[PDB]
């Protein structure tokens, strides 16, 4: 996901990375928006389904 | 400098737009905050989000508004909170040209700097003879020894002349020496029934005339007086007369509450309570200014810095309302209840 | 909820932009109306046009603003016109997060909700002793039996204390019990010439002193009295003395007409006549509210709902002006003869 | 026509955004001034640049604002400057539909034209009995021959009735004939200690009653009186009684300073000095109008053209502030030394 949110075949958008090197820290979007949400917590399930 | 103040106001008013989480913003707003927050976080190193949701994200933003609000008014509050620390770099952000400002904000600042750097005639608030030490009973005969005409104050906007039968004389001196009027609007009446030195009722006969700078004026009509001309009162009547001259209102170059559009409400807004966290924050900020920290200044300020501050704080107050921030403040012990008219009353020292 | 009202406002304000038939609109408007109108007709099924030209198209748009206005307020007008019917669904349209609102309207509501939710200090409009049943003649002696010092009212904002030679005492209790002041601003003077119990003129010798909470105060100067401190008057003079104390103005928490910027101007705009159609409309609308249907409120309101309603109606009034809508209304019989001050006068009951 | 005015206003406020050289503009503005200027330089052949830097470029822009300001107000100042030639074709530019106007500008003009065309109830600034020729001593007994009850004025907002033991009678006629009131708010009190025809102190006993239209009213309470109902006073007491009735405030359809939001603050901004160049320019402009050229109108204007003019000038004033224009004016000689409250005082004739 990360690798590909980051693959821009069109004009690039503002990617404001996070302090952690962990994938999905950035906030791509002209309105920001965390990609940290689509991380992967098993106790929450914050990224994938339900 | 003015450009800086407008940007700060623009940003604050923009942060107020965030009433909900998923609401669609005006393309204009996103474009602005997108640049503002991007550059602020660069020189401050804080984490402000365009779409705050948590609380820390909400505080972070409010803190930013505070940092800017202060940088613009040129204030340094110092250590007033364990959570907050003022960054002086905030002024550098408000000067970055690439950060636009609204037409509304520009026209708002131009108005403050405008009237604040010059003077103008305005209806003064209180009575003319307000700063007087002595006052006489209204409608009572009083003739100063050796005079045929004796003008004397009897109210905050009232004077009464006591004329003898066939007496005449100038009165303009009782007014002069006070304030610095440009025009004093008058309206004289005949005291048809007054008390004598002893107590008996005495009538004033029709015929008593008053003339300004020469020309004779009617009774009960407003009279534009320049304060310099000859205010002459005559009494061709064969009895004792008494007339009252009223200063309905007067104009002077002293700044009033109408120097800036609805400045009154803007002030009231800042001086309002909201909650303890606000009360203290607003107070602590005013301790750096010439303005009374928790009670409306009896006298409307007149300097750029004063008014500018009131507006930035009035707006920051609104930003407070919408963001609902929660943080500690030195010396402030917040009562977590619903808040009543009583609790607010007590908060004002 | 506030967002809702803000949207409704934004729309009406946007509708007022329609002055002519072929003029181009501000980018901002064509973005708002385009969405709004579509979403409105989507749940209303009415024929609202972006550029109304006929009259039926104009009436339709006005009915729209009306619906949004009423909805944003929470008003169910009931059967008031045969040509107009209120669609409760308009609320759902205003709740649509997709319809944007202006920054101006955002802050506008934020202010109302902000202040209307809390209290604050403000200059009261009327005299301190306005609600008094008994008043005494100004400048006349009066000593209540067995007392050496006698304080008494003499006007809406005036009291006078009768002191005997060498007498002293507290006066504060004549002020307390009335209202709930936070700070009373005083300015005392000497009644140099007053009437005695019989009618003879008397003089107040210089030397009388008025002290607040202990510290001595000058005459003719404004004084910040907390209302609780001891108001002590002393007469070391060997004669009868009378001094008047004036309540120039006082501050309390009760809301005033300055709680919100130019609230008055709006209220006027709402209570204004225009024509019989508007008159009856505005009236019938307020019948559902706590506000007086055709004569300004004696006392300024204090609840969000009321304030809001007024702002909304005021805006809807401007919309009325620009759209020039013509339609029926129960109990309203229009007189086409060029409308004059006389005709308008009659309409107000 | 209103469209022409709103456009002019928009352009001025748009120019007011230019506080610096490099600053980025709100894309909204760039659209407005891009069009406006293109069509201006086309119909006037002047060289106005969107991004002024020199001074002549700044002046040129101001002259444009002035040209529009005048064209919009319908004014022809004539030859008032050797540098400025008012090109009348500006109206043609302000009529170009391709030129957009702000939502704010629309709602602004809609308000002016709105209330200016109709009437409405206002609080009225001065006292009820302000235009009276005669006045009596407050608290002094007076009984017109053959009567048992005598109403008599004693102040700008005060009257007092002298009742004999067991007397009764109507009082309303003392109020009638004056102005055109819709609702007069009263509040009567009992003059507990008054002066007799001779001077001795008399007491007013508890039992006196004041009834409006038949219903008995309490003392010290505000009363809504239409001005037509019977204001009947009764004295069932076996002594002479004197009561004071106060007109706290009344309402009439006469335009006040609250017709348009913060009208006062706008007025002040226009009557301000800034510098001689401004002063004279403003004066010369008002010489074409029915408005006083350098002193606040005693009575608030009431026609579209007036109010409209004021606003256009108020804005033109801020436009002045931001642009910093420097030009010659017939009959005006600039004094470059720093400008003080004194220098300004002198300029006002």
């Amino acid at each position: 996901l990360n690798d590909y949110l980051l693959y821009m075949y069109n004009t690039r958008v503002q990617v404001n990375y996070g302090p952690t090197g962990e994938p999905l820290d950035f906030q791509i979007g002209r309105n920001q928006y965390d990609c940290n949400v689509f991380r992967a917590d098993f106790a929450t399930g914050t990224g994938y389904n339900g | 400098m003015d450009t800086i103040a407008a940007r700060a106001l623009t940003v604050m008013r923009a942060c107020a737009t965030l009433q909900e989480a998923r609401i669609v913003l005006e393309a204009n707003v996103m474009e602005i905050l997108g640049i503002a927050i991007n550059r602020y976080n660069g020189l401050t190193l804080r984490g402000v989000t365009m779409r705050p949701t948590s609380l820390a994200q909400r505080n972070e933003m409010f803190f930013m508004c505070l940092d800017m609000m202060l940088s613009a008014a040129g204030i340094n509050v110092g250590p007033i909170s364990p959570d907050y620390t003022q960054h002086m770099a905030t002024i550098g952000v408000l000067a970055t040209p690439e950060i636009p400002f609204t037409t509304e904000a520009a026209n708002e600042i131009a108005r403050v700097t405008g009237e604040t750097s010059t003077w103008g005639p305005a209806r003064q608030p209180y009575g003319f003879f307000l700063e007087t030490e002595e006052t006489f009973q209204p409608g009572r005969w009083f003739m100063r020894a050796a005079q045929a005409a004796t003008a004397v104050v009897c109210g905050p906007d009232m004077i009464q002349v006591s004329l003898n039968a066939g007496a005449r004389g100038d009165v303009q001196q009782i007014f002069q020496g006070r304030n610095d009027p440009m025009m004093i609007y008058l309206v004289w009446r005949r005291i048809e029934n007054f008390a004598m030195a002893q107590g008996n009722s005495q009538q004033t006969q029709a015929g008593v005339t008053v003339s300004v700078g020469g020309v004779d004026m009617r009774a009960g009509r407003i009279i534009a007086w320049d304060g310099q001309a000859a205010l002459h009162v005559r009494n061709p009547t064969q009895q004792n007369a008494m007339v009252q001259i009223q200063v309905v209102f007067y104009i002077s170059m002293d700044k009033t509450l109408n120097q800036y559009p609805a400045l009154t409400a803007e002030i009231f807004n800042v001086y309002s309570f909201r909650d303890h966290t606000w009360h203290g924050l607003r107070t602590a900020i005013r301790n750096r200014t010439t303005l009374p920290n928790m009670l409306p200044p009896i006298f409307p300020p007149n300097d750029r810095d004063s008014i500018l501050t009131l507006l930035l704080l009035s707006t920051l107050a609104d930003v407070y309302t919408v963001l609902r921030p929660e943080f500690a403040m030195h010396g402030v012990n917040p009562m977590p209840g619903p808040l009543t008219a009583a609790i607010a009353r007590a908060a004002y020292v």
